[PDB]
RNA sequence: GGCAGGGUGAAGUCCCUCAACAGAGGGAUGGAGGCCCGCUAGGGGUGCUGGCGUGCAAUUCGCUCCCGUGACCCCGGGCUAG
RNA sequence: GGGAGUAGCAGCAUAGCCGGGUGAGAAUCCCGGCCGCCGUAGGGGCCAGGGUUCCACGGCAAUGUUCGUCAGCCGUGGGUUAGUCGGUCCUAACCCGACCCGUAACUCGGCGUCGGGGAAAGGGAAACGGGUUUAUAUUCCCGUACCGCGGUGGUAGGUGCGGCAACGCAAGCCCGAGGGGUGACGCCUCGGGGUAGGCGGACCGGUCCACAAGGCCGGCUAAGCGUAUAAGCCCGGGGAGUGCCGUAAUGGCGAGAACCGGGUGAAAGCGCGAAUGGCCUCCCGUAAGGGGGGUUCCGCCGAUCCCUGGGGCCCGUGAAAAGCCCCUCGGGAACGAUCCACCGCGACCGUACCGAGAACCGACACUGGUGCCCCUGGGUGAGAAGCCUAAGGCGUGUCGGGGGAAACCCAGCCGAGGGAACUCGGCAAAUUGGCCCCGUAACUUCGGGAGAAGGGGUGCCUGCGGGUGUGUAACCCGCAGGUCGCAGUGACUAGGGGGGCCCGACUGUUUAGUAAAAACACAGGUCCCAGCUAGCCCGAAAGGGUUUGUACUGGGGCCGACGCCUGCCCAGUG
RNA sequence: CCUUGUCGGUUAAAUGCCGACCUGCAUGAAUGGCGUAACGAGGUCCCCACUGUCCCCGGCUGGGGCCCGGCGAAACCUCUGC
């Protein structure tokens, strides 16, 4: 038969590839290497619309005149003064590792193991919530309801992610999507399987349905994994 | 204002619906007005991009929401966080 | 349609031009190698034994 | 042949080769005419001349703008276009509102007018109740302005 | 028109000939002025050109003659001042 | 003008020069067995490479 | 790198009068839109089941018709190969 | 060979006639005149592509849909001149090499490091006018300039000033470092200041017109050098709320308004260049050549060209680097320029012509395509519309001559009485039509429907008033009266309307070449997997796409704007 | 399916169109059900105006066709041809 849009995805083509290139830097921590107990300081310079992180960032000029990129926190201003290390006060935008945070407190822009550099609760307008603390581990609770163990020395900073609400306004028109999934390259405009020909999809035919359960199995192959993926259930309740 | 129940929205006529229509008004008519700036304490703040506020007179800038300066948890945290 | 009048779109930039080594006009311009001997892609000569270019310019039998 | 003379004597001459004159009387002098000096010679002696250009009067459309200056031909059967584009919609508005501030501020540098008057009557030309001087003044006058 | 000059990076001007041709000029743009650090503001004292147009000036009619010449008069007086109140000790 | 690499330029030069009919004496020489050669080209119907 | 000219008139910003427990009327400014007319340029291809059908043409011509500030049209440099 | 001396040499731009010439020979070549076509392109300029088709002389065996004395054909000789135009320099998307890992191996596959390439329309030192040739010219000659490098001699300065300030100044040399600016940016809309071009009046010359009245032609000024204001932004004084100040509009003010002064700061214009230079015209032998004159003023319109400022939109944010200017610091010598004057030097390649109804691709001197890529005078007029016309180009959208010479076909005009009886079907044709005023339904998502429907008027002449404006300048808005015709948006331009039903919500897309749709997409609704060494995917592996990403996220299905709703069944298959 | 189902309206005349009735061969709720303003070179029925569509055809214009000069093919062809 023919190939699927994603497993055409796979082979990383013009038509499925990210425009980096036009995108503000990679956001990531000052290495501990450098931070082994010193508590640097810095000054906002100037904040930012990113096109590739759904949310603004803001520039920061540190000791050295070093300038980096953070993910900018609801409220932080244009000539704030921001705290990285373990001596930081509590306060929107410091940076502190997760044992020196008390329970009951938000946070955002998590490590997963030390040194990373920042993986979770990125996006714009999520928080992340710390609910109990210990030895071993902290424990936090994610945007999605999980409740994750990490090491007390992961980092991470205090706040809210800026720009939430985005969904509250419809997107009323198919140019707007048109130019809404061309700042990032999403496939669009998207087909439906049901509307293809046998040769180029699971679903298809002259007769316009599907001939058998949606629900398709967590071993099945690469070309025939469409529809639900090993789905526990089905319906609306 | 000409209109009685339509406000921004007229722009597209008789397209789209009621209800996208409605939300859109809306939207746009909390988003237009002008808000107090957390520095100077005047009503100057309009938006500049998608999460960046600006005040007029003074020249404060600060991030906050998509199409309102604050959000509920952006509240909370700075309620939280001042006691604790 | 798809004949005569597509045909009229033949001024653009050549894909081809004259290779330096072999001396014809196969040098692909935009991909930087030769599709008659391989200049750009081996210091070796294209020499396949399906072809008959080679045997021709040198009057053997196939 | 000829064709030569004629476009170097056009590029002598500065004009196009359908307004060169060869006289044909000539031509056997004019083939014996191959360089730019012999061109020049015959160009000075008057066997190659340039004809002058030939007019399009404009003395109809002279007399046609006289009459409609004096009040003609601008009837409900000679317009073809609609009101708001043979007088501007803004324009209109511009002209009329900067007559006003100037007439406003003429009267009050002449000493007719206070700040609290002058004020008001500012504000109530933005509003856009006056629409030419002559109304201002009216009103001006049945008030107690003057 | 060559392809070059359909560009309109070039600015062409319609110029009457001695001869009377109305030939067409093509000439660069100018830069535009020069800004605070800080503020954002125009400067004064520093005129607009090309290299070709401000290499043909002297050093003292390019800038101002007091300190930061980069800077706005108020972030200049600002700066002064910081430093002598810093100076006390 | 009109742009043109040099090594092209002498090409063309070259297929220009060899673009003339077989000489007189050649034919008197030849006793009327030589009269063509196989490079006559006209400029609208058979196309260089360029 | 481009898209003659014209129409309608959203938000925003206001003015006047009588008033007055309430309210009731009347005038402007401003220039949005996958809006409108349009053989501007440019693009497309509905009907005549027209001409042609060893053609001007191995898919063209004419009349009629559609879009025409946008999910628009076009150019130079690049990428995806059975 | 027959078909046949037949078809075709029409249709989309119907074009030739008179006189003279050349020549063996002229419907078809040259000169003049009359008559015509194009005229926001059939005119002008120039990419790619082509490659000598360019120029002159000499020819007509073949080519050119006919002829040909002609020629993009044939032959013989010629022709492309740069410190300033472009390439070379920078980097963009992207590509290559070496090392490295994989592969039985490779001319195969790939991450990262180093290095190198990558734009003749992006960034980016520097020249204008006149003349000259058969054919080249911002390249040659004359005149008047500029840029870089290297020097010669002086000077500012080192070791100096004026201003409360904004600022104004010639305001030291040589190496390196750091910082700031510039280069450097989207879409829509509006104001101001200018220019190209055009219109009117006077005057000077020439020309056409039975006189007169009148009409047409010409009346020019480059780079460079030197000179200023506008907006906006600043500096001093000043000291305000029942408020004042201002814009086309938004607006501004004790976080310092009005008012008074000043600084900085565009495009332009003015002056030198530069008037025996260019244009026009007047007088004797006509071979070189002689002499003389004119080159003036006022007033309007005005860009899609140039400069400068505001405002609005983004779940969308609209390049980088070289190069250039300024400041600070560190280290050196005691000299010495970013100022004035003079001298010297500046390599390599391109440069002819077409640029398309005959120089490109399509087998052709092909109604197609590439390129409409950039630009265009007067009238009517909303108008880059259609019609007429100036410049410029053509009579080569390369066969002609006859005719009451029919039938029939192609493209057009008119038709008495009736008015769809025609036909599957009002197919086709016809009707209406521009502008101003009156008047305007059902339904409705209150936005629309709507130019609904329907009705009345419009020319020419003689006058009277209004608006802005200094205007007997220009552009617009009304009134009365007189008069002609079958007919006054008199040609050109220029909607036939209404009432029901099915489908699809709409704008959009589709079977290049028999299907444009009820089919696709769409905003929106709902379901599924996934906490990152994840989920889904490519690959033989190494490695890789989503990822410069982290649940307001990424991936996978179905329905399909909006409104009211979405019932029962888990036995089977999963 | 029987089917031009039956009743009503539209015609002088109705295998049509619209509205209802249920005997649903073989409708039915996100393979969505029922409605819907605005929009459509979509499909279908009626009315006004208008007309050479038609009764019934007629006259005129330009280019071909016909003749003259010139250049000059092809498809096709067992031999022939009441
Ligand atoms: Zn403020
Ligand atoms: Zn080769
Ligand atoms: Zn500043
Ligand atoms: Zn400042």
């Amino acid at each position: 038969g023919k190939s699927l849009i994603q497993q055409r995805r796979g082979k990383g083509t013009t038509t499925f590839r990210a425009p980096s290139h036009r995108y503000r830097g990679a956001v990531r921590y000052v290495p501990l290497n450098l931070v082994q107990e010193r508590t640097l300081r810095g000054v906002v310079e100037e904040i930012l619309h990113d096109p590739g992180r759904t949310a603004p960032v803001a520039r920061v000029k540190f000791e050295d005149g070093t300038k980096k990129l953070i993910i900018a926190p609801e409220g932080v201003l244009v000539g704030q003064e921001i705290y990285i290390g373990p001596e930081a006060p509590i306060a929107i935008g410091n940076t502190l590792p997760l044992a020196k945070i008390p329970e009951g407190t938000y946070v955002y822009d998590i490590e997963g193991v030390p040194g990373d550099g920042g993986k979770y609760v990125r996006a714009g307008g999520t928080y992340a919530l710390v609910v109990s603390r210990e030895k071993d581990k902290v424990i936090v609770q994610l945007p999605s309801g999980e409740l994750k163990a990490f090491n007390p020395m992961c980092r991470a900073t205090i706040g809210v992610v800026a720009g939430g609400g985005r969904l509250e306004k419809p997107i009323v028109k198919a140019g707007k999507a048109y130019y809404i999934a061309k700042a990032r390259n999403r496939f669009w405009p998207k087909p439906r399987g049901v509307k293809m020909n046998a040769v180029n999809h699971p679903h298809g035919g002259k007769e316009h349905h599907i001939g058998r359960p949606s629900t398709v199995s967590r071993r099945a192959p690469p070309g025939r994994k469409v529809g639900h993926i090993a789905a526990r259930r089905t319906g609306r309740r | 204002g000409r209109t009685t129940k339509v406000g921004s929205a007229g722009r597209f006529g008789p397209r789209y619906g009621l209800k996208i229509r409605r939300r859109v008004a809306a939207v746009e008519a909390r988003m237009k007005q002008k808000h107090v700036c957390p520095v100077c304490g005047r009503k100057a703040v309009r938006r500049i991009s998608t999460g960046i506020w600006q005040c007029q007179k003074c020249g404060a800038t600060f991030a906050g929401g998509a199409y309102l300066p604050t959000t509920p948890a952006g509240k909370v945290a700075k309620r939280v966080t001042a006691s604790k | 349609g798809a004949g005569t009048a597509p045909k009229g779109k033949r001024n653009r930039t050549p894909t081809h031009i004259r290779c330096r080594r072999c001396g014809r006009r196969a040098f692909n311009v935009k991909k930087g190698y030769c599709a008659a001997c391989g200049f750009g892609r081996s210091r070796r000569m294209r020499k396949y034994s399906w072809s008959h270019k080679w045997r021709k310019k040198r009057n053997l039998s196939y | 042949m000829l064709k030569t003379q004629r476009r170097i004597a056009a590029e002598l001459l500065k004009c196009g080769e359908n307004r060169i004159w060869i006289d044909p009387e000539r031509i056997e002098d004019v083939a014996a005419a191959i360089t730019r000096e012999d061109i020049k010679r015959l160009i000075h002696d008057g066997v190659i001349k340039k004809k002058p250009i030939k007019g399009q009067s404009r003395a109809r459309a002279r007399a046609f703008q006289e009459a409609r200056k004096k009040g003609r031909h601008r009837g409900p059967g000679s317009k073809k276009g609609k009101k708001t584009a043979r007088m501007g919609k803004k324009e209109v508005w511009m002209m009329t509102i900067r007559a006003l501030r100037k007439e406003l501020r003429k009267l009050k540098a002449e000493g007719k007018l206070d700040a609290h008057t002058y004020r008001r009557l500012y504000i109530r030309a933005k509003g856009g109740q006056f629409k030419n001087k002559r109304q201002l003044y009216m009103f001006m006058q049945e008030h107690g302005i003057l | 028109m060559k392809p070059m000059y359909r560009s309109r990076s070039w600015r062409r001007k319609y110029v009457r000939t001695p001869g009377g041709r109305t030939v067409i000029h093509f000439e660069r743009r100018k830069p535009k002025v020069a800004h605070c650090a800080m503020c954002g503001r125009p400067l004064n004292g520093v005129p607009r050109g090309r290299p070709s147009e401000l290499r043909k000036l002297p050093k003292t009619k390019k800038r101002p003659e007091r300190p930061y010449p980069n800077l706005c008069p108020s972030c200049m007086r600002k700066v002064m001042k910081a430093q002598v109140r810093a100076s006390i000790t | 003008a009109r742009n043109k690499p040099f090594a092209k330029k002498l090409r063309l030069a070259k297929a220009a020069k060899q673009n003339r009919r077989v000489p007189v004496w050649v034919i008197v020489k030849t006793n009327r067995k030589v009269i063509t050669h196989p490079k006559r080209r006209h400029w609208r119907r058979t196309k260089l490479k360029e």
